[PDB]
């Protein structure tokens, strides 16, 4: 507390005017700005440009990027089990005991997965005790790495630590601690970082072009010709053949050679990092229709049925997957209510498609057919009056 | 299970009895005593059942700063310290250089037993005594040791118009259940009304903290002198001729503790202990007006506790009542075995030890006992404003497991089952005990008490500083008798206690208790 | 795995196995005991096992101040500083500035004298009680002064003080620190107590000592100059205690109040000792820990070991036996059934034991129920005060023999001893121990163990000194600890003769001679 407050007024003397004005703007509007920072990236570019909270959001994000930490820090916070796809209550507020079986359920839910943490979030530096707020039975105790954002700030009589979480986490362990006779879950997790761009699409385009400008020279002429077909209209025919169970129902050896060339081309240059991409998926990609009543997420029961059906599952696309680095909404698929967030491990096949001159693909990347995604989380937000969903999934090999 | 006062204890567990095990509150299922657990009850309009700084969960679960006694574990008996000061030596000097110096011994409860009046036979269900004056442990009375009665003025050639000085040795002790930090006694001296000089002590020169049980200076060590004090360095307490010639008579000097201040311990999140912002100054004035006082005097040690109880006339408070037996069971480490309470090995009972009451509470308890059909004072309701002293016998036999008389009693047979507490005696012939001066303190006062039944005249005969023989006819039930005497100096003859019955009477629970000291 | 307190070590690892290596915590599997690693036991209910301002992690991981003894790295011993006063030389002069009439004596300060000054032994010890009871138990706060260069002469002879005046007193003093703790801001107070009268109280302040008093060391660094009492003024005396001091009695040294702070490692560099005090944690420490004092013939140590309460289910605190408590308190090599210091063997039959009244009574109560009948296997309750005296001379007819003389009729070719071998008694056994190894005017006790596998085969012993005696010892099928007092005297006397006439069947083992106190010489 004393150390936290000390670098709170140590930070406060180096701040600027717009940064501090955004700081009190967040002080009065913490919850709404935090929920905005959760889900602002799925709107349009001009929706964000016309949004009222964006100037304060970028000033606070600049302040968080300015303040880096020198050493890894173990930090504490409280959050709902619904945040970690445990869409239920572990123990209620009148309950004080987290049983061994529900702790086993929490273990078997939150294990071996990477879970997203995005936006601004407050945390505590020392272990909370009796004199602190304990709203949830879930306390995570995380090793934040070096140079991560760090804002101790004194708000009235208290002090708080605000960060811009922009990373996934791997939950290494959870233990069953007791505070004031109430059972709490203390989570020892690891910060695992992935390359994400969200709305930063020009810099991701530059990275993909720098990583894939010489990729065309390394392919065979058969592979290069089939890639040119795919970016010149062959994606429709190839994906239609692949979804329709091609080699089994209606074998096409020319299309088999084509998809083999595309697969080997994607195998030519595996990606050098863990990446996070976005995809405007349709109901047809999830066994639904536009006329499906379950597709209307504006009611909560459709959201809950989608979470029950899809979270914690492995989903298979037998066709090549076309996604993009951008999370923003577009006129092509603002109608579609499904936004899929995909985490790709390092060394997986795939390539940046928009480095080739003469292609109208907007910052597009392609993934090999037959791929499987482990759906980790589903969240919700309101794009206009339309409830849309955020599906955090990870590519499993 | 809703919580009214913010203490995280379900209300159903506070209306019922509950214990703390596994650092949580579970209901008392009346099967945890053989485990060793004990039961508590907490009030719910306030998170503090008693007015100590520590809260009901912390107090009742043992989360306090560990230095206090184990008898304050319940949330009903608070923990505050009661310091005391005594003198162990006297020096009188005329130099601003003849000197006379002797030894003194202190008694914590001597003035409380000063004004108690004894009666032969208690002609009610009271079966006890009432003192006129109630004195705590914080004040105490002293006796100079053996000097063969020689005049104090033959060693000092001081006439009318001259002043001598006080030099002495003092000791600080505690009898409560708390250590008090930054000890500032600010005690005083009075000499039959008029004070000579108050005694002011500072924080660092005397011991900074002063834990209960042990003393500053420690047990078996030299008491702290008055010359080694910054106030009493160039001057001492002056005395005129009239005062010293008044002390030539059989009179005593007494000490009190007036007002103290200091901090108390607590716990910290970053650190562990801080004792700066704390204070006892505004917490004593709440405890002193809500609770009721119990004092006990074993011949080696005095204890006191302060147990809370409800006022009768007001529905608005929900502090639960207690009876006297349960109050002394919780306040003291009193094990209730076979229905009888034992502190460590001395039995504590209405039929085993002496109970002394003040004037005001005696009327109310005698009003309450008429409602009670058991006619025993351990079951009456304890209310706000009770002041009880209890004194242990030096020697008490119940013709049972507890026997401590230093000489065997003649003609004692315990082959009976109709005694009040276990077996009793038969006065088929006559009982006698010789007890010399070497087994007794010199120049004191005593009372001999017991229970008798006769389903005939009984003669008692006491050889003492004054011989006293008397008659008493007993009843078919039990009636308590008591007889006062005094003894004389060590080099004198003995104490012969004789009881001649009629062959068909029973005597049980016989005790000898110290009352006062005869003057000289 | 599961965490309770504000420490990394889980409650499963907080009990029944506790090892820290390379700043992580691991359990114990009895394999890497020879890798410099030990199994500890601590609480899982709180951070601090004892009253120290250090967690069980840091003191068992080395993340604390390095001036603390490594026996305090164990979590079951409380780090506790004790500051005592030794005195070495007395000078008496009649002047108030410092000419005048001066006398000068050289004294020795003994720590463990008044604890065992009123201890008397029995010829036969009842039950399994192989120990004694003191009138009063004292810690190492008090020092008792023995004048060695005292010829037959009254102190009045060197002063010729007649009626009302007297001389002034000056002395040479030293300040020792024996404990598992240092102290920095030195401000001690010590009373010169003369049998009930306070002569004066001396305060050393800060500048006369310096800002460090590490444990095990004095302010005069081993061999350095004695510190006279002039640097803060002289102390007077009167002509009433001069004959009282001359006849029988001695001046006692009693430390009263010692103030100081401790050092805590900060985030950046060296220790800080400004926001600390050895005045708050002390009563917290003393409330729970027991007291184990050990007194070697050349030095002493004393330890605060946290013990338990039996009369409650709620508390979870480690329990120890007496011998294992001594072992972890001081550091003892486990020989086969034996405990070792650097050279001294310690046991319940190889050292001498002192308890006060309460501890002796409750140990005698516990002795009724133990099926092995030893002191060292007694459950450790909070509030015991146990003193151990390492013997001056001790032999066992085995590897250890430190006796200056050689006996007569020594037969060590037998193995039915208390510890390994025994001695076959055939006739006499003579030791003629020269006096030069015995301190003047001291009370010494000879103790031994007797086993006679015969019905009435007995021996006599006979101690020849100035206060000689002949005793008749009756041994039984088991061993008795039999002890006899005698008094040494002034140096112009002969050797001490110990004869014993055996009957050819009796066996002796564990023969020791030890000191109790000093007898008052006539002056
Ligand atoms: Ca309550
Ligand atoms: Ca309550
Ligand atoms: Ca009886
Ligand atoms: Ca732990
Ligand atoms: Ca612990
Ligand atoms: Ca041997």
């Amino acid at each position: 507390k004393e150390w936290e407050r000390k670098e709170a007024e140590r930070i406060e003397q180096k701040l600027e005017r717009s940064e501090k004005e955004a700081l009190e703007s967040y002080k009065k509007d913490s919850v709404e700005i935090s929920k905005y920072s959760q889900t602002r990236n799925y709107f349009y570019d001009y929706q964000i440009e016309a949004n009222s909270r964006e100037k304060e959001y970028k000033e606070l994000r600049n302040a968080i990027s300015k303040n880096k930490i020198d050493k890894p820090m173990y930090v504490y916070y409280f959050e709902s089990p619904e945040k970690f796809a445990f869409n239920k209550v572990i123990r209620t507020e009148n309950q004080n005991e987290i049983s061994l079986e529900k702790f086993n359920e929490f273990k078997e839910t939150i294990q071996n997965k990477l879970f997203k943490q995005d936006g601004f979030k407050d945390i505590s530096l020392y272990e909370p005790g009796k004199g602190d707020e304990k709203p949830t039975p879930l306390l995570m105790h995380l090793k934040l790495p070096r140079n991560t954002g760090m804002l101790p700030y004194t708000n009235t009589n208290n002090v708080s630590t605000l960060i811009e979480q922009g990373y996934s986490i791997k939950i290494d362990k959870i233990v069953r601690i007791v505070i004031d006779g109430k059972h709490y879950i203390k989570a020892e997790a690891s910060v695992v970082s992935s390359l994400d761009f969200k709305d930063d699409v020009s810099k991701g385009d530059s990275w993909g072009k720098a990583n894939y400008n010489d990729w065309s020279n390394k392919l065979t002429p058969n592979e290069l010709a089939d890639v040119n077909d795919y970016m010149r209209g062959g994606y429709t025919a190839i994906n239609n053949y692949l979804i329709s169970n091609g080699p089994v129902n209606n074998p096409n050896p020319e299309l088999d050679s084509k998809i083999t060339n595309i697969e080997n081309a994607l195998k030519r240059e595996p990606i050098p990092t863990n990446l996070t991409v976005y995809r405007r998926s349709g109901p047809q990609e999830f066994g639904l229709t536009l006329t499906s009543p379950e597709y209307d997420f504006n009611k909560l029961e459709n959201i809950d049925a989608f979470k029950s059906k899809w979270e914690g599952q492995a989903l298979s696309y037998p066709n090549f997957i076309s996604t993009s680095i951008g999370s923003v909404n577009m006129s092509a698929f603002a109608k579609r209510k499904i936004v899929l967030r995909i985490t790709i491990p390092k060394g997986s096949p795939g390539a940046y498609l928009s480095a080739i001159p003469g292609y109208a693909g907007e910052y597009e990347v392609l993934l090999n057919h037959g791929s499987k995604f482990k759906i980790n989380k589903i969240d919700s937000y309101k794009d206009g009056t339309i409830t849309k969903l955020i599906v955090d999934a990870t590519l499993i090999p | 299970d809703l919580d009214t006062d913010n203490d995280n204890i379900p209300d159903s567990y506070e209306r019922n009895g509950y214990t703390i095990k596994d650092l949580i509150a579970v209901k008392w299922e009346d099967s945890f005593a053989e485990q060793g657990y004990k039961k508590y009850v907490s009030n719910y309009l306030e998170s503090n059942t008693a007015g100590d700084p520590y809260t009901d969960y912390e107090k009742a679960s043992g989360s306090f700063d560990k230095a206090i006694k184990t008898e304050a574990r319940d949330p009903l008996v608070a923990a505050y310290p009661i310091v005391g000061v005594g003198m162990e030596k006297l020096i009188i000097s005329t130099n601003e250089g003849k000197t006379v110096s002797r030894a003194t011994t202190n008694s914590k409860t001597e003035s409380n037993t000063a004004g108690v009046s004894v009666n032969v036979g208690y002609q009610n269900g009271f079966t006890a005594n009432v003192t006129t004056n109630y004195s705590h442990t914080t004040d105490n009375s002293t006796a100079v040791q053996d000097s063969n009665g020689e005049s104090w003025n033959t060693g000092l050639s001081i006439n009318k118009g001259e002043s001598a000085y006080i030099n002495a040795n003092v000791r600080y002790y505690n009898t409560g259940t708390a250590p008090m930090y930054k000890v500032t006694p600010t005690t005083n001296l009075v000499l039959d009304g008029d004070t000579l000089s108050t005694i002011k002590a500072q924080e660092n020169q005397i011991g900074n903290n002063l834990s209960p049980g042990d003393t500053y200076p420690k047990k078996g060590l030299s008491p702290l002198a008055l010359n080694t004090m910054d106030q009493f360095s160039s001057r001492l307490i002056p005395i005129n001729y009239d005062q010293l010639k008044k002390l030539d008579a059989g009179k005593q000097i007494k000490l009190e503790t007036t007002q103290v201040s200091g901090n108390f311990g607590t716990k910290n999140s970053s650190g562990q202990i801080v004792t700066e912002g704390n204070s006892w100054s505004d917490y004593i004035s709440q405890i002193d007006s809500i609770s009721a006082s119990i004092i006990l005097d074993t011949e080696n040690e005095s204890y006191e506790r302060r147990v809370t109880a409800k006022n009768l006339q007001d529905p608005e408070d929900k502090t639960p009542e207690l009876t006297i037996g349960e109050a002394i069971e919780k306040a003291f480490g009193a094990t209730k075995k076979d229905g009888l309470l034992y502190f460590n090995d001395i039995p504590i009972d209405e039929s085993c030890v002496e109970l002394i009451f003040d004037d005001n509470t005696a009327n109310k308890i005698k009003d309450s006992l008429k409602t009670l059909s058991d006619k025993k004072i351990y079951n009456v309701k304890l209310e706000r404003g009770m002041n009880i002293l209890i004194k242990t016998p030096t020697y008490f036999t119940n013709f049972d497991d507890y026997n401590n008389y230093p000489s065997t009693w003649s003609n004692v047979n315990t082959t009976n089952q109709d005694g009040l507490q276990g077996s009793a005696n038969k006065l088929n012939g006559e009982t006698k005990i010789k007890i010399p001066m070497s087994e007794l303190k010199p120049y004191k006062r005593y009372v001999f008490s017991g229970y008798s039944k006769d389903p005939n005249s009984i003669i008692v005969k006491i050889k003492a500083k004054e011989e006293k023989t008397d008659y008493l006819v007993p009843e078919q039930g039990y009636t308590k008798f008591s007889y006062e005497f005094e003894t004389t100096e060590k080099d004198s003859s003995n104490i012969e206690i004789t009881l001649i019955g009629s062959g068909t009477t029973y005597l049980d629970n016989l005790s000898i208790t110290e009352l006062n000291s005869t003057p000289e």
